[PDB]
């Protein structure tokens, strides 16, 4: 019951600036582990 | 575990071959093939265990 007409010209998808620089530059290798915990080790390496 | 993945097109734009893939499918859609051991992998291992025991 409305006789007015309309036309859509353009639509834009706003977004915020997001670039993962820190995990791009430094964290380069991925290790999927199926176990429960994860171990990392450090060896002193000071020999007289 | 692998750490770098590279893309290699199968065929060059000129029509020459750049990557070769060979296998025999059985069903309609099969992306990658399966070895011939699936029928007897289990019996082989159990035979090995029986022999050693």
């Amino acid at each position: 019951s409305m006789y007015t007409t309309a036309q859509l010209l353009a639509a834009n998808e706003q977004k915020f600036k997001f670039d993962p620089l820190f995990l791009r530059l430094f964290f380069r290798e991925s290790y999927p582990f199926t176990t429960e915990k994860v171990y990392l080790s450090q060896i002193p390496g000071l020999v007289n | 575990m692998p750490q770098k993945w590279t893309w290699i097109p199968r065929e060059l734009p000129g029509g020459r071959a750049s990557f070769i893939h060979v296998f025999e499918p059985v069903e309609d859609g099969q992306t990658r093939g399966a070895n011939v051991f699936y029928s007897v992998m289990e019996q082989m291992k159990m035979l090995d265990t029986l022999q050693n025991t």
